[PDB]
RNA sequence: ACCGCUGAAAGCAUCUAAGCGGGAAACCUUCUCCAAGAUCAGGUUUCUCACCCACUUGGUGGGAUAAGGCCCCCCGCAGA
RNA sequence: CUCGAUGUCGGCUCGUCGCAUCCUGGGGCUGGAGCAGGUCCCAAGGGUUGGGCUGUUCGCCCAUUAAAGCGGCACGCGAGC
């Protein structure tokens, strides 16, 4: 039978990833295939494997003008005429952090394992990171040429 | 696919190249291969970089 | 045709290139200026102003024109600044020196006073005559138009203020 | 401001432009300047 | 610059001005205030002072609290909050120790206090929200304080979050704004607020200068 | 919305394509209230800070406590 | 679609949303002297009365008001009247 990882099998590593001038996309997709582990032979749709994902310089990701102008990010309360909108603009100015969480939230399989899967991103505005004890290894977006 | 873009190659190509060396191992065996014996799978790998042809877009 | 005409320099005393960076010194203060990517300024035999750029790019020849324009203003502001002669039309209309600020007086039951701002100095001639000057065209002008635009626009009588010589419309009325 | 989807010059003086992605029509005569919309 | 004190709220009566006009006054007991604490930006996050107030029994409390005062080196008190400052903390104008008093406010000033609401239990519509009801007469069968329709129809198939509807009432935390110091009585350490002051006689009331004035 | 300053492409002009201003009960802060079940479940503090038995010795079962709390009791303008 | 049942007008009570804006807010033009208007653009935060006649909706009228807006929600709402 195909190898089915078992408990204690996964192995987690520590990735830095600097935003300084990436677009927010193609951040996003490098982020959430490192947290789900899509880079590992050893991958099983059932099984979080991956690693811990920091991003730092969150406030220097790449976006359009016009984007930071006119992109919406929406909110309902419950209440009758509870939609609140918000620019990206205003979201990179008050919390950069979250727009680049949002955009990787977005990505990850809609099911109950992304919930535990999710648990291991960290996301920072500044240059700095708490997690020094921790060794993260600088990453960089590369493709592969076919 | 993962082992292959941790061995510096796309799953298309090496594929392609696999076909080009005839290689006739089975997608299961090479899934068993690339979890089991890395360096087996590089080996596979280098034969179909080989069997590639000088410019695939020609 | 503008673009492709070097800017005379009477002094340029500190002419300096650093990154498409220009400041410039004379008979006046300094003005610091970045200039677009695309367009390259560069120095001459004799220390003139040339605006290059590559060529046949929609983009790239509307910067051209941009970037010469700004350059020999800034270069005409610090050899002489630009001053702007307006006057005041109507019926009592005045306006008066008060220190460093002008008190206007445009029929308001409030005193009107306009602060001036860092870098601009207001002259009063005429109790209806009065000049702005300055270094910084685009300041000057900003300043100018928010003074110009104190009163709206009365086509009956004429009163308000007005630059020098402009004319504005009329209308018979009653 | 005059604002209908067809815009054109009235007389010789008025000159159309395009501002902000809008086309307008400028004139000295302000009963001639128009927008589209 | 914003002053607070804690107090208990002691009843109404009224007094007459220098026009000869009557005041309504609620008599607040502005009793005299410790610190006991001070909210830093450095260590909290903010700036903030505690404010101890009430005569207690340290029989009554228990080892923990005991253990908090005894730390900033007074008495036990009934009491404890704290008054949001500002961010301009300067770091001073109240120690640890110190004493306030009701002489922080003056004659003719404005306040702002803030008190619990008495209770009101369960209460219908027609209290809590004011509804109209439906009529006594004229064929109404057993509606006289009913809400009457609550939502619309198969479109939407649901009723609104925050539609108003009976339940327990009362209880809040309530504030009143722009209430005039009528006078303050420096022996007995009560203020003359003219106009109610939300609670019961007896109630904890804190009292601060009014943002708006 | 509208009103501009500087300004070429297009030697002029142009609120605009670079840039910089003003601008409303609309929007966001500011005032009032809720709020860490905010599962990213926070912060500042203070108190106890301690045992015994069994066992396959287990991030195991029990028992006895500290700080503290609850029930019982006398009540409330707190309340189905 | 509903015939082995989907209760039909008007009113009351409770609402909520849209803006094609009635008042309040900001403007352009005017065959805009001023007061007042007309027309067009932006704007939905709040507000938008009480009676007479009629089962009425609608409509006419009385007295006010800054104003007495237009619509959707099973022509909202009868296991609420
Ligand atoms: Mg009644
Ligand atoms: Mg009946
Ligand atoms: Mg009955
Ligand atoms: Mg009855
Ligand atoms: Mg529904
Ligand atoms: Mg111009
Ligand atoms: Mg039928
Ligand atoms: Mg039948
Ligand atoms: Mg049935
Ligand atoms: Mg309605
Ligand atoms: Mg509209
Ligand atoms: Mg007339
Ligand atoms: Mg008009
Ligand atoms: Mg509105
Ligand atoms: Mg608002
Ligand atoms: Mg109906
Ligand atoms: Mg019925
Ligand atoms: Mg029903
Ligand atoms: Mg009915
Ligand atoms: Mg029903
Ligand atoms: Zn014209």
């Amino acid at each position: 039978p195909t190898y089915a990882p078992k408990a204690g099998d996964t192995t987690r590593s520590w990735y830095v990833i600097d935003a300084t001038d990436v677009v927010l996309g193609r951040l996003a997709v490098a982020a959430a295939n490192l947290l789900r582990g899509k880079h590992k032979p050893t991958f099983a749709p059932n099984v979080d494997g991956g690693d811990f994902v920091i991003v730092i310089n969150a406030d220097k990701v790449a976006i359009s003008g016009d984007k930071l102008q006119h992109k919406m990010v929406y909110r309902h309360s419950g209440y009758p005429g509870g939609l609140h909108k918000r620019t990206i603009g205003e979201l990179m100015q008050r919390h950069p952090d979250r727009v680049v969480e949002k955009a990787i939230l977005g990505m990850l399989p809609k099911n109950r394992l992304s919930r535990q899967i999710q648990r291991k991103l960290r996301v920072y505005a500044g240059p700095e990171h708490p997690h020094s004890a921790q060794q993260p290894v600088p990453y960089e977006l590369k493709q592969v040429a076919q | 696919n993962a082992a292959a873009r941790l061995n510096d190659i796309t799953y298309n190509r090496l594929i392609q190249g696999l076909k080009a060396a005839g290689v006739e191992v089975d997608r299961k065996n090479l899934a068993d291969i690339a979890i089991s014996d890395p360096a087996a799978f590089t080996a596979l790998v280098d034969v179909a970089r080989a069997a590639l042809p000088e410019d695939v877009n020609a | 045709r503008i673009g492709k005409q070097p800017i005379p320099v009477p002094a340029g005393v500190d002419v300096t290139i650093e990154g498409q960076s220009i400041s410039v010194k004379g008979p006046k203060g300094t003005l610091g200026l970045t200039v677009a990517e695309p367009i390259k300024v560069a120095r001459n035999d004799d220390g003139a102003i040339v605006v290059t750029r590559p060529d046949d790019e929609r983009r790239n020849r509307s910067l051209h024109g941009l970037s010469r324009t700004l350059v020999s203003n800034l270069v005409t502001g610090v050899t002489q600044g630009y001053t702007t002669k307006m006057e005041i039309f109507g019926v009592g209309y005045r306006v008066q020196l008060k220190g460093s600020n002008l008190e206007f007086a445009l029929g308001y039951s409030h005193p009107v006073v306009i602060e001036a701002p860092e870098g601009i100095t207001f002259a009063v001639q005429a109790p209806t005559k009065f000049t702005v000057s300055g270094i910084d065209k685009q300041k000057v002008g900003q300043i100018a138009a928010n003074i110009r635009r104190l009163r709206r626009p009365d086509p009956y009588k004429g009163k308000g203020v007005r630059y020098e010589g402009e004319q504005i419309r009329r209308k018979v009325g009653k | 401001v005059k604002v209908n989807p067809s815009v054109k010059p009235i007389c010789d003086k008025c000159r159309l432009i395009r501002r902000h992605g809008r086309v307008m029509v400028i004139c000295s005569d302000p009963r001639h300047k128009q927008r589209q919309g | 610059a914003r002053k607070g004190i804690l107090g208990t709220k002691l009843g109404m009566t009224q007094v007459f001005d220098e026009s000869n006009r009557v005041v309504p006054v609620t008599v607040v007991k502005a009793g005299p205030n410790v610190v006991t604490r001070i909210r830093t930006p450095e260590r909290d996050g903010y700036s903030a002072v505690q404010l101890a107030y009430g005569e207690i029994s340290p029989r009554k409390v228990n080892k923990p609290l005991t253990g908090q005062y005894t730390a900033a080196g007074v008495n036990p008190r009934r009491y404890l909050a704290e008054l949001r400052l500002d961010d301009s903390d300067a770091a001073t104008e109240y120690q640890v120790g110190q004493e306030l008093t009701a002489e922080i406010f003056a004659d003719g000033s404005y306040v702002d206090v803030t008190g619990t609401s008495k209770g009101k239990g369960f209460a219908g519509t027609m209290k809590r929200h004011g509804f109209r009801g439906q009529g006594a007469s004229h064929g109404a069968q057993a509606v006289h304080r009913r809400p009457g329709s609550i939502g619309g129809c198969a479109t939407p198939a649901r009723v609104f979050k925050g539609t108003r509807m009976a339940g327990r009432m009362g209880n809040d935390r309530v504030t009143v704004l722009n209430l005039l110091v009528h006078k303050v009585d420096a022996e007995n350490g009560v203020l003359l607020i003219k106009g109610a002051v939300p609670g019961r006689t007896g109630g904890l009331v804190m009292v601060r200068s009014a943002i708006k004035r």
